[PDB]
């Protein structure tokens, strides 16, 4: 709990929790690969191993919970789902498509469970750092301004607003000497094409709602 | 930059990217979008960021069109 007790840096990539950068192509799903990468990575924190999994049948499965596949979804809802329906399976054996299509969640192994799931403390950098020591997060941010749209490298600090629409995963934090600025480090679901390789360094000191209103909306699973 | 410097650009977006366009009054608007867009980068990279923009595969969409198809959470 104090902040000394923190790491000064974590980072899952680098532990081996986090899977290759995704592509949600022109759907709406980005909620499912915060999701997904979530479970993805608090299953490899507890167990050591990382198996990559199924977006497309939270899109399918899930509508009872709430979601509507490429026209929109929220994390915790899709928790919810993995909670009701005893699990989750993996990527390759239920392969995304990036289209809308009846459930066919019968077709698989549930290969990840979980027990539940926890919001975190809301307005708090201590709080995120704290879950982030744990396993990554799943947050919600806007992100539809055009220096998001375009984000090459670098820490973004750009003037963000706080009208979440856009659901990703943080996978870390740390600090860069180059900008003087400490960072979360975020993974997106655009493809490698977009960002650092996929990922964002966030400003990590814009206030109580977090950069782009990443601090507003986390979550994370429990297993 | 002359209109042959944005008309070379966007022949290598649709190169890089494979895109096409199903008709010519969209090939029109995606050219102009990414004109806008490609403008908006490289005025943003001179101007001193702590971080950098660079053309990808939105580079033909607008702010309204990216948000409404490419995002996704909805609380
Ligand atoms: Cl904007
Ligand atoms: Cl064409």
């Amino acid at each position: 709990v104090l902040p000394s007790e923190l790491p000064a840096g974590v980072d899952w990539r680098s532990r081996g929790c986090v899977t290759p950068v995704k592509d949600q192509r022109d759907c709406g799903s980005c909620w499912a690969f915060s999701t997904t990468g979530a479970l993805e990575g608090a299953h490899c924190a507890k167990t050591g191993k990382l198996v990559s999994l199924s977006e497309q049948e939270l899109m399918d499965c899930s509508r009872a919970e709430g979601n509507q596949s490429c026209s929109g979804g929220e994390m915790n809802d899709a928790f919810q789902y993995v909670l009701d329906s005893g699990g989750i399976c993996s990527e390759d054996a239920y392969p995304y498509l990036a289209r809308d299509e009846e459930c066919r969640a019968q077709s698989c192994e549930k290969v990840v469970k979980i027990l539940g799931f926890k919001d975190v403390p809301r307005r708090s950098e201590a709080a995120m750092k704290a879950a982030l020591a744990k396993s990554p997060v799943s947050i919600a941010i806007e992100a539809d301004q055009m220096p998001f749209q375009f984000y090459h490298e670098g820490v973004f600090d750009a003037s963000c607003g706080t009208d979440l629409d856009h659901g990703v995963l943080l996978v870390g934090y740390g600090t860069d000497k180059e900008s003087k600025k400490d960072f979360w480090i975020m993974k997106n679901s655009w493809g490698t094409g977009w960002g650092r390789d996929g990922y964002m360094y966030m400003a990590m000191h814009k206030g109580e709602e977090g950069q782009c209103g990443l601090l507003l909306d986390a979550s994370f699973p429990v297993m | 930059w002359k209109e042959a410097h944005f008309q070379d650009a966007f022949s290598s977006f649709q190169a890089m990217y494979a895109k096409s366009y199903a008709t010519e009054e969209e090939k029109q608007r995606r050219y102009a979008i990414f004109k806008n867009n490609l403008v908006y980068i490289h005025t943003h990279n001179q101007q001193g960021y702590s971080y950098s923009l660079k053309m990808n595969h939105f580079g033909d969409l607008s702010r309204d069109e990216f948000r409404r198809k490419y995002l996704g959470f909805k609380k």
